[PDB]
RNA sequence: UGGAGAGUUUGAUCCUGGCUCAGGGUGAACGCUGGCGGCGUGCCUAAGACAUGCAAGUCGUGCGGGCCGCGGGGUUUUACUCCGUGGUCAGCGGCGGACGGGUGAGUAACGCGUGGGUGACCUACCCGGAAGAGGGGGACAACCCGGGGAAACUCGGGCUAAUCCCCCAUGUGGACCCGCCCCUUGGGGUGUGUCCAAAGGGCUUUGCCCGCUUCCGGAUGGGCCCGCGUCCCAUCAGCUAGUUGGUGGGGUAAUGGCCCACCAAGGCGACGACGGGUAGCCGGUCUGAGAGGAUGGCCGGCCACAGGGGCACUGAGACACGGGCCCCACUCCUACGGGAGGCAGCAGUUAGGAAUCUUCCGCAAUGGGCGCAAGCCUGACGGAGCGACGCCGCUUGGAGGAAGAAGCCCUUCGGGGUGUAAACUCCUGAACCCGGGACGAAACCCCCGACGAGGGGACUGACGGUACCGGGGUAAUAGCGCCGGCCAACUCCGUGCCAGCAGCCGCGGUAAUACGGAGGGCGCGAGCGUUACCCGGAUUCACUGGGCGUAAAGGGCGUGUAGGCGGCCUGGGGCGUCCCAUGUGAAAGACCACGGCUCAACCGUGGGGGAGCGUGGGAUACGCUCAGGCUAGACG
RNA sequence: CCGAGGGUAGGGCCCGUGACUGGGGCGAAGUCGUAACAAGGUAGCUGUACCGGAAGGUGCGGCUGGA
């Protein structure tokens, strides 16, 4: 459960500026650009050879905490995707990006993937006409996530879609910020997507 | 005898009962002679109850006591009706 | 402490000395009957037969014997007094057995 | 439908029985080898025109005695006598697997 | 729609080879920590013993009564209370206690699974149709009187009724011997003979309903039988004498040595009999890439057991959980003559244990019994409580935020680390506050209708004022493991072959990245670890998938029994094989779609496999066998 | 008649235990020899017999994994 707290941590400790606090990690004092190199005592020191588990498990680490999912959900939602007839990445990262906060925060009610945590959780977005207090929620291809009346004049909305006024949505969505809402069209794929995680090392790390 | 009677399935406060066809002698969700309907008590689907009219027929031609509830479950699907 | 299947128990008591009277007497008339048949004797030994087997389908009637085990006493009873009087009987007036 | 068993007698010095030699065969379930494991059925047949090295069928019949459960149906060979000494030989192995 | 490897034998390598490890899992337990909710799930051991409450009753519309509460005179007081009954209390009678629930002791088996057979059968209640219900009696409790017994209860005499029992007739019909064909192991059709029925109750009455008798068919539930699958031990090799078979019986619903007489020597056995150990079996579940291995908890089927053992009775069915009788063990009452009990029902107590809960609410629902119905019972079940036991979901905040505070730990003394992490700025507000508040439930019933179908009516919620919804509202639990390699994550200090670690390798002897602490990190997170057990890795029992010179492994060698295997051309059969439509492969799970709970877990529906196994047809190469021939094998 | 159970007598299988003893593993840098691996200072190993504190020796024979 969102496991806590320090996340520009986990900006660093894997070299790539993976976006978790938002404006921050947009703004130039991201202690990622600052910083390079991973946190602690030693951390700036000689980079150990990653080892084969150790590849998979840090690009692993890569694909969950983007998502900031707690790791067996992140399992379950792995041997689902497995089941699931398809090209297994390609939709795994499809399962991935339609739970509820990522919907949320793709389609920009949120500048970070913990504040659309707090937007869901607390029962500010609905989905087809009632509000969905779940961030694990999955969205069916062609519904409309939309801001229900008790938070449709939030000043957090309010100033989330005033950044996302021009803001481009992926193709596999829409938008809406005159009624705040936006259809999930479609699931998305790799090549639809601004992942820096080879998926197949992910797939390559749970049959170990 | 041969009842047609509502086997109970589902979770806790999810009914969801089974119109079937059980000796009078065994239990609730025992082994059955035939499925011939379901019934949410519930209607949480617009096909909440679905009975197959004909085995049912059958199974009233070949004697049955339907009891209390599988009468009305039999009547909302028209069963016991001469035409 | 108790329950009402007492009543069942002294009823039991009851219908076992209430169907044994038409049980062994069923046993007894089997007795005289292939007694007095195997004895050379005549139509005063085909009365004991139709007397048994009244009483066996009188037995049969309640819940003393079932239709079949009436039918299996009459089958072993009448069956071996027609094959007693075999032996030099001629049932000329005879009852229960069908010439 | 009843069952039908092909197989030849090796035994008949009973009175009105006589043991015939059904030799199934069948894939081993893991190695899937088809391997002749027989079993040895009593019979019936009390006109006993079956000797010590017929080939008859086998009808599954209502039991004659304990362990005497089928029937002899029909002869489809005569005295297969290479074929019961197979048996009549198998069953001399057993003095030597003694202590 | 599917398969990860590594550490370690040595100076080093390769191989074989074992051990160990990372993975998943559970009826779990244990440590540390612990906020919520849903869903499941919870004495695996002592099938040890049980306090206490309930868990099986029900019907006046079958019958006669005692008993008290509204109306009272056949006589000039109720007062043979007869009645109209109005209920309770037992009794007779019928039905139900054989189902539901619990457990794994036993059982290695026709127990179970699975496919058949029942010409060898039953099947109460229910349904289709047939054919009826006419006359008689009788004792047996209640009850009364009397006696015994501490009590349990028991006995004697007198009653008395009923759907209680008995007798007679009618006999559509059915049974039985053979009046004989026919189906062909033991039938509806038959025919003389012989035998057999029955019950009334409520009601609007010259009416139906609830019953009843007999029979035929059904449907379900079974009984029994058989083919096939059914663990380990061969350092268990012979076993069996009712054993095997017959005949004649007896019993059973029925076949059977199921049991008994006589005769006959049989039956079984290296395809594992017998004996021993273990064990409920299966759908499944776990795992697995799959084959397979393990397992049988919860849920579902079946068997077995109800303190151990035996036994029948009643009944449609029991050889009966909460019926009986007996022996034995134990407990309790005893006035010492005897009685009473039976939690492996729910809850619970004790005991063993590492460990498994509440002496909860309720029949609202579904089911079950009785009743015509109201109704009654239901610790079945519906729910609730308890326990992170598991699964699933959620919170412990979010956005800002410093070339970077303090504290702490390193430091090459420069600083670096904890680290946007904190304080603080906003603002969203779990818990909590208030109001509303169910879906779960429309049937039974009442009326029109016909004492049917259809229309109309009302009453009825344990959970629960719960979920949820509407409003307000506080920044509001994080821990555990690990950091030598395997295995992701490293420095300092303290220790000095000690204290200790450990899963293997091994660390520890004064610079310890292996011990103890701090910092930091990694993993997972209301969990994390450990243990045990199982499967995987383990191709380390190798069918897919191993070998045998030296690594573990060729029998000392030959002859040869069982076996296993089998040259070439031909032909039928179609036994293996294969194919085709079915029949089964229950449901639940597994799988796939698509839906309902805020998603998910769960749950519902639909669809598809589904090994097998039976049935019917087809295929004929190959395996088979019978027949024919050949000469390349073999022999002469 | 059968009959659970009890008794008696004798079997079978399995288990605990038993003075003592035979070996076996495993300790601490024990004593005692030096058997083996170098032509282990007697080539070795094995069968078997006998002996010997002990590894072992020898006999007969084999083998080469010895020359
Ligand atoms: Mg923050
Ligand atoms: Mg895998
Ligand atoms: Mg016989
Ligand atoms: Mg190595
Ligand atoms: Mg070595
Ligand atoms: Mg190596
Ligand atoms: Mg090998
Ligand atoms: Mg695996
Ligand atoms: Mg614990
Ligand atoms: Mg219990
Ligand atoms: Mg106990
Ligand atoms: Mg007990
Ligand atoms: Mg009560
Ligand atoms: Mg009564
Ligand atoms: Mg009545
Ligand atoms: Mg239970
Ligand atoms: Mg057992
Ligand atoms: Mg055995
Ligand atoms: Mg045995
Ligand atoms: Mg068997
Ligand atoms: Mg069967
Ligand atoms: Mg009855
Ligand atoms: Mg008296
Ligand atoms: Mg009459
Ligand atoms: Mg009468
Ligand atoms: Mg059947
Ligand atoms: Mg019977
Ligand atoms: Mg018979
Ligand atoms: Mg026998
Ligand atoms: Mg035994
Ligand atoms: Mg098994
Ligand atoms: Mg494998
Ligand atoms: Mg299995
Ligand atoms: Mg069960
Ligand atoms: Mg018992
Ligand atoms: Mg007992
Ligand atoms: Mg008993
Ligand atoms: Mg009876
Ligand atoms: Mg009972
Ligand atoms: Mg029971
Ligand atoms: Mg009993
Ligand atoms: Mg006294
Ligand atoms: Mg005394
Ligand atoms: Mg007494
Ligand atoms: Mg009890
Ligand atoms: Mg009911
Ligand atoms: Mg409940
Ligand atoms: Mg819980
Ligand atoms: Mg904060
Ligand atoms: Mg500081
Ligand atoms: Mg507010
Ligand atoms: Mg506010
Ligand atoms: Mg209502
Ligand atoms: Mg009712
Ligand atoms: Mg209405
Ligand atoms: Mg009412
Ligand atoms: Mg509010
Ligand atoms: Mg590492
Ligand atoms: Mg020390
Ligand atoms: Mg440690
Ligand atoms: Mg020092
Ligand atoms: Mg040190
Ligand atoms: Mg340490
Ligand atoms: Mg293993
Ligand atoms: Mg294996
Ligand atoms: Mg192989
Ligand atoms: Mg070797
Ligand atoms: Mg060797
Ligand atoms: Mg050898
Ligand atoms: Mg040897
Ligand atoms: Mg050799
Ligand atoms: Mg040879
Ligand atoms: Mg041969
Ligand atoms: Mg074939
Ligand atoms: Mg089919
Ligand atoms: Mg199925
Ligand atoms: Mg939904
Ligand atoms: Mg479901
Ligand atoms: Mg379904
Ligand atoms: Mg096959
Ligand atoms: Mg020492
Ligand atoms: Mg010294
Ligand atoms: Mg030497
Ligand atoms: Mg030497
Ligand atoms: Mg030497
Ligand atoms: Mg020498
Ligand atoms: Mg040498
Ligand atoms: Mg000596
Ligand atoms: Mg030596
Ligand atoms: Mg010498
Ligand atoms: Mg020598
Ligand atoms: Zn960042």
């Amino acid at each position: 459960g969102r496991y806590i707290g320090p996340v520009c941590r986990l900006c660093r400790r894997e070299g790539v500026k993976l976006y978790l606090k938002g404006e921050r990690c947009y703004s130039p004092k991201c202690a990622m650009e600052r910083r390079p190199y991973p946190p602690g005592q030693h951390g700036q020191k000689r980079a150990r050879r990653p080892s084969d588990y150790a590849v998979r498990l840090r690009e692993k680490q890569k694909l969950r905490r983007i998502y900031g999912i707690s790791e067996r959900q992140f399992r379950n939602l792995f041997e689902e995707a497995s089941k699931k007839k398809g090209v297994t990445g390609s939709v795994f990262l499809g399962l991935l990006e339609s739970r509820l906060d990522n919907v949320v925060y793709r389609l920009g009610f949120a500048v970070s993937r913990r504040q659309a945590r707090q937007l869901v959780r607390h029962g500010h977005i609905t989905v087809n006409g009632r509000r969905v207090d779940l961030p694990s929620y999955r969205v069916r291809p062609g519904d409309e996530i939309a801001v229900a009346e008790k938070s449709r004049n939030l000043e957090l909305i309010r100033q989330n879609l005033e950044a996302m006024k021009g803001r481009k949505v992926g193709p596999w969505l829409s938008l809406d910020v005159e009624g705040m809402k936006g259809k999930f069209l479609r699931l998305p794929d790799r090549e639809d997507l601004a992942l820096p995680v080879n998926e197949q090392l992910v797939i390559e790390f749970y049959s170990r | 005898m041969v009842k047609i009677r509502l086997a109970r399935f589902g979770s806790k406060h999810n009914p969801h009962y089974r119109i079937v066809v059980t000796d009078a002698r065994r239990k609730r969700d025992g082994k059955y002679i035939e499925k011939i309907g379901y019934y949410d008590p519930r209607k949480t689907t617009p096909d909440w109850l679905k009975v197959d009219v004909e085995r049912a027929r059958y199974w009233l031609s070949v004697g049955a006591q339907p009891t209390d509830t599988a009468r009305r479950l039999l009547r909302q699907a028209g069963v016991f009706r001469q035409e | 402490r108790n329950l009402s299947a007492l009543k069942r128990h002294r009823q039991s008591l009851k219908r076992r000395l209430r169907n044994k009277a038409k049980k062994s007497a069923i046993k007894t008339l089997s007795k005289k009957a292939i007694q007095l048949a195997q004895e050379g004797k005549a139509e005063e030994a085909l009365k004991i037969m139709r007397k048994a087997e009244s009483l066996i389908d009188k037995a049969a009637k309640g819940s003393t014997l079932h239709k079949n085990a009436a039918a299996r006493r009459k089958s072993r009873l009448m069956r071996k007094v027609r094959q007693l009087l075999e032996a030099a009987g001629a049932p000329l007036i005879g009852g229960g057995l069908s010439a | 439908p009843k069952k039908v068993l092909t197989g030849v007698v090796v035994s008949d010095k009973m009175q009105k029985t006589v043991t015939v030699l059904v030799e199934r065969q069948f894939p081993h379930p893991l190695y899937g080898k088809v391997i002749k494991r027989s079993k040895k059925y009593l019979a019936h047949d009390p006109e006993e025109k079956y000797k010590l090295g017929d080939v008859v069928e086998i009808i599954e019949s209502r039991p004659i005695s304990k362990r005497k459960r089928f029937r002899v149906l029909r002869l489809v060979e005569s005295g297969r006598m290479d074929l019961v000494e197979k048996y009549l030989i198998r069953r001399q192995n057993y003095e030597s697997l003694s202590k």
